[PDB]
């Protein structure tokens, strides 16, 4: 069956294989050093400040307590493609609890595929995202907290939606819940408690704010990137276990199409010799 | 068929022929990356193309009478009206909520939407 | 079933796209 | 209700020094009014400590770190349980200052009224580095 | 100080941090030197309206100031 | 063109029989095959495969068996045969490919890609083999040549990830450097 | 068409009409693949009105059958390249 194109379509498959293959080496390389960067970097300031105002016990007793009616959601998502589905599933999540009610609901994006994905299914609701984050660090993380801080003052709520990075080989979404800064602030003047005079509180309040934003983005990057290597990975290893199953299958038809053509053309020539 | 015409049969006919030759030929233009790799990288206008071309292809599939004793489910006679409607509501994006199984042998759009709005309520 | 083209279109497409930017540049 | 005597823990964005730490005996850092120490008993209380020295004394001597370092900035929190961490940008030892290298091509600074600032703090640094060398 | 350059002027207390080490940055190990670094994109999402980068992080860039 | 290989192997075998070594090169042998073929269906014998007779493989056997190494007895000479063929597609399954190399010892299969590549010779050692081996070789090459061959192996299974070389861990793209050099 | 037959007439005829199956169903009708069919005359055939618009038509259609790939890469598209993406389609 024209063996020449057989052989052709062969080729192709054998280097998506190869490429295939390799992406899965270095997929689990850098797997290593997210997995060496989040253990060194995670638990880093996380629920400090909401333990010692969980300590603050005059502030419990005036905390305001409600729900708050608009949120802000700024989903993270990977920038390069082909990296499995942990992307997908971001935002097929965030697309659920926004399709359900909208206006509610900011959307802030993160990533290209994120904020790709998100756009056409959600117009005019999403006006900024970060791509292109050259290397995942405390001071970045900090920057996009600002970010964050900005577009919350208009939301009584912001959440982040992520990959959380519980082993090698499962990633399992983590939502974080964070109080804007205006919550904040009123919430945090009432501490008494712990004292602060080295800084002012009208200082210290403020400070400790980004503390309490950039720790939560900082931890939620590290599980992200990281679910990201380890996605890719198992995507690779997916990816090239079916290319090479179905290289396998027309190497059998290729064999059954090279008898073929011998028994087609030995027959031609004991025609002619027949006469 | 030499009779799939637009001055033959009704153009509504001939429109609703080509969008599921459409949809199912852009399909299976993609059946082979699909095939070493999931949907799930797959571009969201392409994936829409994908997931509604499984359910037409599930819809396509009917009992048959004489076939009865073979899969054991009564057959079914689709009208000709009913064939173009139900084919023409599933291209708009009816059932496409609902799951790839409720439209597995089924004779009408509507019987399919019975059954995948029943899946819907148990659970 | 040709997956030679595919990945010969996406070949030419992706250099275009990539050189067409890195023409502007160099102009 | 009440913790142990003590612990500590010492974390940057990059590397985890102390997860839980009470062989250390005290604390002794430098906030913008002035210095504090913050030992056992300590009470509940937040601190916000500059680009300064932070020197913490230990009964048994700890592998890799010397006791004795330069951050670039951090929180610090006294929790209500006998509980202080501390938490910044970045940390190295003095012996790693390699002094002399400043002023590399960042002199350069902005006449705006945050700049004034900016560089308010970049000179401090300046000025306190020196006398950490010492 | 800390205090008055967040009063007087929007300078968050990592920004103030970063201004802080920009004088001494080569003098800190290249380990550290690595550490301080931002380069990010944000774009304004349209198909293709706005793709700015985000590279200084000291002035107002990344930490906007309102003495800037 | 049919008599020429055989022809040039008589010479060869008076230097073998005098105790003499000799050097014989089939030039296009795949031609020869042709040339039979030729007279073999202009005659209207019952053609085989390709059109080939029968016996289109003992055509071949009865030539290279000639070429041995004689023993000290006889005189100690030798006859060497370098037999060439051309392959259409490179595919060795074709009829006559199979009978030359069920025959001959080895094969060096020389490949096309390679010397676009700048490899020259394009000798590709992956399916070049020699069924005498070290045996051969001189006690020098030996030794040298053992863990050479090793170390090309190693490389041409990391080959695959060659383009691929600041992104994969150390201890691998060290090895593929070495490859390199080799 | 690598057969015996249409490798012959092929090479006997001067141009050649490639008809696609899966331009067909895919809504191009006629299913003309332009990529492959050429004609030996060329312009010297068109008339002056059609030579000055038929050449510019087989540049542009053929940058927008590159592109047709960068489609599913997608999470990007330049202006310019949006443009003749769009362009081509209308043609």
């Amino acid at each position: 069956a024209n063996l020449k194109q057989l052989k052709i379509r062969m080729k192709a498959i054998g280097s998506i294989k190869k490429i295939t293959k390799a992406m899965k080496m270095v997929a689990a390389s850098k797997m290593k050093a997210e997995t060496s960067r989040l253990e060194n970097g995670r638990n880093f300031a996380v629920g400090s400040v909401q333990k010692m105002l969980e300590n603050e016990s005059y502030v419990q007793k005036k905390k305001s307590t409600t729900a708050p009616k608009s949120t802000l959601l700024v989903p993270i998502t990977s920038d390069k493609g082909l990296c499995g589905s942990v992307n997908s599933s971001i935002v097929r999540e965030v697309k659920r609890l926004a399709l359900n009610n909208r206006s509610a609901f900011g959307l802030l994006p993160v990533g290209e595929k994120g904020s790709s994905g998100l756009s056409r299914p959600f117009p005019d609701l999403l006006k900024s995202s970060i791509v292109n984050i050259q290397n995942v660090n405390f001071p970045t993380a900090a920057a996009i907290a600002h970010q964050v801080s900005t577009q919350g003052a208009g939301y009584d709520q912001v959440t982040l939606i992520y990959n959380h990075f519980k082993n090698a080989i499962s990633y399992v979404v983590k939502h974080q819940e964070l109080l804007p800064r205006a919550q904040f602030l009123n919430l945090f003047k009432y501490v008494t408690r712990h004292e602060a005079v080295e800084p002012e509180l009208e200082y210290s309040k403020n400070y400790f704010f980004e503390l309490y934003m950039a720790s939560s983005v900082y931890n939620a990057l590290l599980n992200s990137s990281a679910s990201e290597q380890a996605s890719r990975m198992n995507a690779m290893e997916n990816a090239s276990k079916n290319a090479g199953e179905i290289l396998s299958k027309l190497t059998l038809d290729y064999n059954k199409a090279r008898q073929a053509k011998i028994t087609m053309e030995l027959i031609e020539i004991i025609s002619g010799a027949s006469i | 068929s030499r009779m799939l015409d637009p001055i033959t049969i009704g153009e509504e006919h001939y429109t609703v022929a080509r969008g599921v030759q459409k949809l199912l030929q852009d399909y299976k233009s993609l059946q082979d990356i699909i095939a070493i790799l999931g949907v799930d990288d797959l571009s969201e206008e392409d994936k829409l193309v994908v997931a509604r071309a499984r359910k037409v292809q599930k819809f396509l599939s009917q009992p048959f009478f004489m076939s009865e004793v073979f899969s054991g489910i009564p057959g079914r006679f689709v009208n000709l009206k009913q064939n173009i409607a139900s084919f023409k509501a599933l291209l708009e994006g009816a059932g496409d909520e609902y799951p790839e199984s409720c439209f597995y042998m089924k004779g009408d759009l509507e019987e399919s939407l019975a059954a995948g709005r029943a899946d819907a309520l148990k659970s | 079933t040709r997956e030679e083209e595919w990945l010969d279109k996406r070949t030419k497409s992706q250099e275009k796209v990539y050189f067409d930017q890195e023409d502007r540049k160099a102009m | 209700t009440k913790k142990q005597k003590m612990e500590v823990t010492l974390r940057t964005p990059y590397k985890e020094y102390l997860a839980n730490f009470d062989g250390f005996s005290r604390i002794t850092a430098k906030t913008n009014e002035a210095s504090l120490v913050i030992q056992n008993k300590t009470p509940a209380s937040l601190y916000v400590l500059p680009p300064g020295p932070l020197k913490i004394r230990f009964t048994s001597e700890v592998k890799n770190v010397s006791g004795d370092f330069l951050h670039t900035g951090g929180w610090v929190i006294v929790h209500a349980d006998n509980t202080c961490e501390i938490n910044v940008m970045d940390l190295f030892d003095r012996k790693e200052v390699r002094a002399d290298q400043f002023e590399k091509g960042n002199i350069q600074d902005l006449d705006t009224l945050a700049g004034k600032y900016a560089a308010k703090s970049r000179k401090s640094t300046v000025r306190l580095f020196t006398k950490a060398t010492t | 100080c800390i205090e008055f350059a967040f009063k007087k002027a929007g300078i968050p207390i990592v920004r103030n941090f970063l201004h802080s080490t920009e004088g001494v940055i080569y003098g800190l190990p290249q380990r550290v030197q690595r550490n301080l670094a931002i380069n990010y994109t944000v774009k304004q999402y349209k198909e293709g309206k706005a793709v700015s980068a985000k590279t200084i992080k000291t002035l107002q860039e990344a930490f906007p100031s309102k003495g800037d | 063109q049919f008599l020429a290989p055989y022809s040039g192997c008589a010479i060869g075998e008076f230097f073998r029989d005098n105790g003499k070594h000799a050097l014989i090169i089939y030039d296009d042998l795949s031609k020869q095959a042709v040339a039979y073929r030729q007279m073999s269906l202009l005659l209207r014998r019952p053609p085989g495969r390709e059109a080939y007779p029968g016996d289109v493989f003992y055509l071949h056997s009865r030539l290279l068996e000639r070429a041995a190494k004689m023993n000290d007895s006889l005189g100690g000479g030798s006859l060497t045969a370098l037999p060439v063929i051309e392959t259409q597609a490179g595919d060795v399954s074709a009829y006559i490919p199979t009978n030359v190399i069920s025959i001959t010892d080895g094969q060096i299969f020389l490949e096309t890609e390679l010397f676009y590549k700048g490899i020259r010779p394009a000798i590709n050692v992956g399916l070049s083999v020699s069924r005498v081996g070290s045996a051969a070789q001189i006690k020098a090459m030996k030794k040298i040549a053992g863990n050479l061959k090793l170390t090309l192996a190693t490389y041409r299974e990391l080959a695959a990830f060659s383009q691929f070389g600041s992104d994969l861990d150390a201890k691998t793209q060290q090895q593929l450097n070495t490859g390199e050099r080799l």
